[PDB]
Protein backbone atom coordinates (compact mmCIF):
# COMPACT_ATOMS: atom_id res chain seq x y z
CA UNK A 1 0.00 0.00 0.00
CA UNK A 2 1.84 3.03 1.50
CA UNK A 3 5.47 1.98 1.05
CA UNK A 4 7.50 0.31 -1.67
CA UNK A 5 11.07 -0.74 -2.44
CA UNK A 6 13.09 2.03 -4.07
CA UNK A 7 16.59 0.66 -4.64
CA UNK A 8 17.49 -2.53 -2.82
CA UNK A 9 16.18 -1.77 0.61
CA UNK A 10 14.85 -3.67 3.60
CA UNK A 11 17.79 -5.92 3.95
CA UNK A 12 20.21 -3.48 2.19
CA UNK A 13 19.02 -0.87 4.63
CA UNK A 14 19.56 -2.10 7.95
CA UNK A 15 23.23 -2.85 7.69
CA UNK A 16 24.15 0.61 6.67
CA UNK A 17 23.60 3.64 8.66
CA UNK A 18 25.38 6.99 7.83
CA UNK A 19 27.15 8.00 11.20
CA UNK A 20 25.22 11.25 11.36
CA UNK A 21 22.06 9.09 11.76
CA UNK A 22 23.84 5.73 12.16
CA UNK A 23 22.62 4.74 15.58
CA UNK A 24 19.01 5.87 14.82
CA UNK A 25 18.64 3.63 11.76
CA UNK A 26 19.16 0.35 13.78
CA UNK A 27 16.20 1.21 15.97
CA UNK A 28 14.24 2.66 13.01
CA UNK A 29 14.51 -0.57 10.94
CA UNK A 30 12.68 -2.63 13.50
CA UNK A 31 9.99 0.06 13.97
CA UNK A 32 9.42 0.05 10.27
CA UNK A 33 8.82 -3.73 10.07
CA UNK A 34 6.17 -3.38 12.79
CA UNK A 35 4.36 -0.75 10.68
CA UNK A 36 4.82 -2.85 7.51
CA UNK A 37 3.18 -6.08 8.73
CA UNK A 38 0.47 -4.12 10.59
CA UNK A 39 -0.65 -2.06 7.60
CA UNK A 40 -0.73 -5.01 5.23
CA UNK A 41 -3.15 -6.78 7.57
CA UNK A 42 -5.81 -4.11 8.35
CA UNK A 43 -9.00 -3.91 6.45
CA UNK A 44 -8.86 -1.19 3.81
CA UNK A 45 -12.58 -0.22 3.96
CA UNK A 46 -15.65 -1.86 5.53
CA UNK A 47 -18.96 -2.49 3.85
CA UNK A 48 -21.35 0.50 3.43
CA UNK A 49 -24.66 -0.57 5.13
CA UNK A 50 -27.77 -1.92 3.45
CA UNK A 51 -30.12 1.03 4.06
CA UNK A 52 -33.18 -0.69 2.48
CA UNK A 53 -33.53 -3.31 5.25
CA UNK A 54 -32.71 -0.89 8.08
CA UNK A 55 -34.86 2.06 6.96
CA UNK A 56 -37.95 -0.07 6.27
CA UNK A 57 -37.63 -2.41 9.26
CA UNK A 58 -36.32 0.01 11.87
CA UNK A 59 -39.53 1.88 11.90
CA UNK A 60 -38.32 4.79 14.09
CA UNK A 61 -37.41 6.05 10.65
CA UNK A 62 -37.62 9.77 11.60
CA UNK A 63 -34.49 9.18 13.76
CA UNK A 64 -32.87 6.66 11.42
CA UNK A 65 -33.45 8.74 8.25
CA UNK A 66 -32.17 11.98 9.80
CA UNK A 67 -29.00 10.14 11.02
CA UNK A 68 -28.81 8.60 7.55
CA UNK A 69 -28.68 12.01 5.87
CA UNK A 70 -25.96 13.20 8.29
CA UNK A 71 -23.93 10.02 7.61
CA UNK A 72 -24.36 10.20 3.80
CA UNK A 73 -23.36 13.89 3.83
CA UNK A 74 -20.46 13.13 6.22
CA UNK A 75 -17.11 14.17 4.72
CA UNK A 76 -13.68 12.87 5.60
CA UNK A 77 -10.10 14.28 5.48
CA UNK A 78 -6.71 12.55 5.20
CA UNK A 79 -3.89 12.16 7.77
CA UNK A 80 -0.92 14.48 8.08
CA UNK A 81 2.63 14.80 6.83
CA UNK A 82 5.29 15.62 9.43
CA UNK A 83 8.41 14.08 8.40
CA UNK A 84 9.09 14.12 4.64
CA UNK A 85 11.49 16.93 4.20
CA UNK A 86 13.66 13.92 5.24
CA UNK A 87 12.54 12.76 1.77
CA UNK A 88 14.16 15.99 0.46
CA UNK A 89 17.17 16.23 2.82
CA UNK A 90 17.66 12.99 0.94
CA UNK A 91 18.60 14.64 -2.36
CA UNK A 92 20.88 16.77 -0.14
CA UNK A 93 22.36 13.72 1.64
CA UNK A 94 22.65 12.23 -1.92
CA UNK A 95 24.93 15.06 -3.00
CA UNK A 96 27.03 14.28 0.15
CA UNK A 97 27.19 10.89 -0.60
CA UNK A 98 28.17 11.08 -4.34
CA UNK A 99 29.95 14.38 -5.32
CA UNK A 100 31.13 15.19 -1.71
CA UNK A 101 32.67 11.60 -1.53
CA UNK A 102 32.53 10.59 -5.28
CA UNK A 103 34.69 13.54 -6.37
CA UNK A 104 37.33 13.84 -3.62
CA UNK A 105 37.75 10.04 -3.67
CA UNK A 106 37.96 9.83 -7.45
CA UNK A 107 40.86 12.31 -7.31
CA UNK A 108 42.49 10.25 -4.54
CA UNK A 109 42.11 6.99 -6.51
CA UNK A 110 43.63 8.93 -9.48
CA UNK A 111 46.90 9.10 -7.56
CA UNK A 112 46.82 5.51 -6.27
CA UNK A 113 46.47 4.19 -9.86
CA UNK A 114 49.18 6.39 -11.41
CA UNK A 115 51.53 5.17 -8.70
CA UNK A 116 50.51 1.55 -9.66
CA UNK A 117 52.45 1.93 -12.92
CA UNK A 118 55.96 2.10 -11.45
CA UNK A 119 55.29 -0.40 -8.71
CA UNK A 120 54.69 -3.10 -11.22
CA UNK A 121 58.57 -2.96 -10.89
CA UNK B 1 -19.91 3.34 15.14
CA UNK B 2 -22.90 4.24 12.92
CA UNK B 3 -24.41 0.73 13.16
CA UNK B 4 -24.06 0.61 16.93
CA UNK B 5 -26.64 3.33 17.47
CA UNK B 6 -29.29 1.92 15.13
CA UNK B 7 -29.39 -1.76 15.92
CA UNK B 8 -29.95 -1.10 19.63
CA UNK B 9 -33.26 0.66 18.81
CA UNK B 10 -34.36 -2.16 16.47
CA UNK B 11 -33.43 -4.83 19.01
CA UNK B 12 -35.26 -3.02 21.82
CA UNK B 13 -38.43 -2.63 19.72
CA UNK B 14 -38.20 -6.34 18.74
CA UNK B 15 -37.77 -7.65 22.31
CA UNK B 16 -40.28 -5.05 23.54
CA UNK B 17 -42.84 -6.28 20.98
CA UNK B 18 -42.34 -9.91 22.11
CA UNK B 19 -42.75 -8.83 25.80
CA UNK B 20 -45.98 -7.11 24.73
CA UNK B 21 -46.99 -10.06 22.54
CA UNK B 22 -46.55 -12.66 25.32
CA UNK B 23 -48.05 -10.41 28.01
CA UNK B 24 -51.17 -9.45 26.06
CA UNK B 25 -51.48 -13.09 24.88
CA UNK B 26 -51.50 -14.77 28.30
CA UNK B 27 -53.73 -11.96 29.65
CA UNK B 28 -56.29 -12.13 26.82
CA UNK B 29 -56.28 -15.96 26.78
CA UNK B 30 -56.40 -16.10 30.62
CA UNK B 31 -59.35 -13.65 30.63
CA UNK B 32 -61.37 -14.95 27.65
CA UNK B 33 -61.22 -18.70 27.90
CA UNK B 34 -64.89 -19.05 28.87
CA UNK B 35 -67.90 -19.80 26.66
CA UNK B 36 -67.61 -23.37 25.89
CA UNK B 37 -70.77 -24.33 27.73
CA UNK B 38 -72.33 -21.12 26.33
CA UNK B 39 -71.37 -22.45 22.86
CA UNK B 40 -71.38 -26.08 23.09
CA UNK B 41 -71.17 -26.32 19.35
CA UNK B 42 -67.43 -26.19 19.20
CA UNK B 43 -67.87 -29.83 20.40
CA UNK B 44 -70.85 -30.21 18.14
CA UNK B 45 -68.52 -29.27 15.23
CA UNK B 46 -66.09 -31.71 16.90
CA UNK B 47 -68.78 -34.33 16.63
CA UNK B 48 -69.61 -32.97 13.05
CA UNK B 49 -66.00 -33.22 11.78
CA UNK B 50 -65.55 -36.21 14.16
CA UNK B 51 -68.45 -37.89 12.34
CA UNK B 52 -66.59 -36.98 9.14
CA UNK B 53 -63.70 -38.80 10.84
CA UNK B 54 -65.71 -41.69 12.25
CA UNK B 55 -67.10 -42.00 8.70
CA UNK B 56 -64.25 -40.28 6.76
CA UNK B 57 -61.04 -41.66 8.25
CA UNK B 58 -61.53 -44.90 6.30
Amino acid sequence: RKLALKTIDWVAFGEIIPRNQKAVANSLKSWNETLTSRLATLPEKPPAIDWAYYKANVAKAGLVDDFEKKFNALKVPIPEDKYTAQVDAEEKEDVKSCAEFLTQSKTRIQEYEKELEKMRN
Amino acid sequence: EVKNRLDYHISVQNMMRQKEQEHMINWVEKRVVQSISAQQEKETIAKCIADLKLLSKK
